[PDB]
């Protein structure tokens, strides 16, 4: 394996937890990033974080089939209630 | 109070035919009165046989199976007591248990051990879940008993105990029909069958879901020094209540505030923390216990849709995340899934 | 129906609009048309933005 | 005797760190169900380290 | 995936950041020679240090 994808699972959820609430580190943020990266299932989120860099780009417009498959892909990751204004 | 068909219904005096142990009590089990253990006066030349410890479990008739078979002896495979026979006595029941802790072997009641040492753990959880691992897929379980497994443990070993449990054969007709319900000889089968229901996919999610969550009690009891009341089956007891009692898990709404608990060595933090409206729906899908023959209302109760389908199928694999981390965490192998 | 494609760039602006959605070449053009068009004119995309 | 491994693993240590001896897969976790049971919380090769 | 040596290296540095790493003569030439590469500069040790 080439990274122990277990950190890489807490770290995500961790800090997106926090984000979502509003002590971390920059390592931190690099750890979530590649579990993202590494997670097959979440391409959608690559491109968002991806476009995100530098000025804040675009938010994709997606099919809301796709919404409900990144907001369930959030939800695995937390379970609660969730709505495009929390992601974004 | 037992009657006849016949034109007078007469009222039988249920017999006695055992001597039923006047003093029962078993210090291994001390707050359990159907337990009773006991160390026999063996051969006195021999120390060896001094070891040797006997406990007797009492437990209604009903769990016996169609064949006066009981279930958890079904489950039963490469058993480590050292021996074990059944005690039929009038709705009564006992079930003695031989066993020869070695020169130094010492067992003890799994109930609030708080046990920390993870390598004893481990025998325990390896016991258990080889032994749940005899359930087939289309074959489902309750146990009226509590809400896990009873056993006793060693440094050496892990027994298992005599369970109120009652077993159910599901039958999914798959579409492609190329264990029957109708397994006796076929004049018998000509008469009758199983008592089976219909299975199919969300009852056999149902199940294991049901065993796991039977498994990480387990561990909890094994890892809890003060009461687990995870166990606790009672009618008035909800599960509403219980968890709002507990709060939930304050890393995350979503599971259970585990990680206030009470361990008898090292916390594990909020690990014990499982999501909350997979245990509600769990403890649902168990009191089919006090009606096991209607399945209807229990059977894919777990995996039941409540979207309300999207909801649950997330959660469901919420919880499956939290038996990936579960096992990974003890360094576990799903082979037994 | 021409000016769907304003349409959908207003839908885009009701949105947290702190990022500009990204347009082909010939969508721009289709874009500029179709303002050009309404306003009956130069245009550029500075005016759009 | 049955912690041979982390005998070397606190042997290198001494004076110098070295780094992080290669490992087989199974001795790996062999060598975690070992720090397992010397224990808790989840262990891997980052926390031994 | 060439320097993908290079990434097993940044991603060591995420430990202890007291551990020295080490590997044989001929990982490090071809260390040396993947980051003089991506440099397209020589380049030596103290510089993956």
């Amino acid at each position: 394996e080439l990274i122990n994808m277990r950190r890489y699972r807490n770290a995500a959820r961790k800090l997106i937890h926090h984000y979502s609430l509003n002590e971390y580190k920059i390592s931190d943020v690099v750890m979530t990033m590649i579990f993202l990266l590494r997670s097959e299932k979440y391409h959608s989120l690559f491109k968002l974080l991806e476009t995100t860099f530098d000025d804040y780009t675009c938010r994709p417009q997606m099919t809301q089939v796709q919404t409900d498959t990144l907001l369930d892909a959030v939800r695995s990751l937390l379970s609660t209630t969730i709505d495009l204004t929390t992601v974004d | 109070p037992i009657k006849l068909d016949l034109c007078a219904s007469v009222k039988l005096t249920p017999f006695k035919p055992m001597r039923p142990p006047k003093p029962m009590q078993c210090w291994i089990h001390p707050r359990r009165a159907n337990c009773k253990v006991t160390r026999p006066r063996n051969n006195y030349s021999d120390p060896d046989n001094e070891n040797d410890m006997l406990h007797m479990t009492v437990l209604n008739s009903v769990f016996l199976n169609e064949h006066a078979k009981l279930y958890y002896r079904h489950l039963l495979r490469n058993d480590q007591a050292e021996a074990r026979k059944t005690i039929l006595n009038a709705d009564s029941v006992y079930e003695c248990m031989l066993i020869r802790p070695i020169r130094t072997e010492h067992f003890r009641s799994v109930d609030e051990a708080g046990e920390h040492n993870m390598s004893v753990l481990k025998i325990i959880i390896d016991a258990v879940i080889k032994y749940i691992g005899k359930l087939a897929d289309d074959e489902y379980i309750l146990i009226a008993d509590r809400m896990y497994v009873d056993l006793i443990y060693s440094e050496f070993r892990a027994i298992i105990l005599p369970q109120s449990a009652y077993i159910i054969k599901g039958d999914y007709a798959e579409s492609d029909s190329e264990d029957v319900c109708n397994e006796l000889e076929y004049p018998w089968k000509l008469i009758t069958a199983n008592n089976c229901i219909v299975s199919t996919d969300e009852s056999r999610q149902s199940q294991y879901i049901y065993r796991t969550f039977l498994l990480y009690n387990t561990v909890l009891t094994a890892i809890l020094k003060q009461n687990n009341p995870f166990d606790v089956i009672a009618e008035n007891t909800s599960i509403s209540i219980i968890v709002r009692n507990l709060g939930s898990c304050p890393n995350n709404k979503d599971r259970v505030k585990c990680c206030d608990l009470n361990y008898g060595g090292v916390p594990p933090g909020h690990v014990m923390c499982p999501p909350r409206e997979i245990t509600k729906k769990f403890f649902h899908y168990a009191k089919w216990v006090r009606n096991p023959n209607k399945y209807k209302r229990y059977s894919e109760l777990i995996a039941r849709q409540s979207h309300a389908r999207d909801v649950s199928q997330l959660h469901l694999l919420d919880w499956e995340n939290f038996m990936g981390e579960f096992s990974s965490y003890f360094g576990l192998h799903a082979h037994n899934v | 129906e021409k000016y769907h494609s304003l349409f959908k760039l207003l839908e885009t602006t009701f949105d947290d609009y702190t990022c500009r959605p990204q347009m082909t070449q010939v969508q721009t053009d289709t874009l500029l048309d179709a303002v050009r068009s309404l306003l009956e004119m130069t245009i550029d995309l500075t005016t759009v933005d």
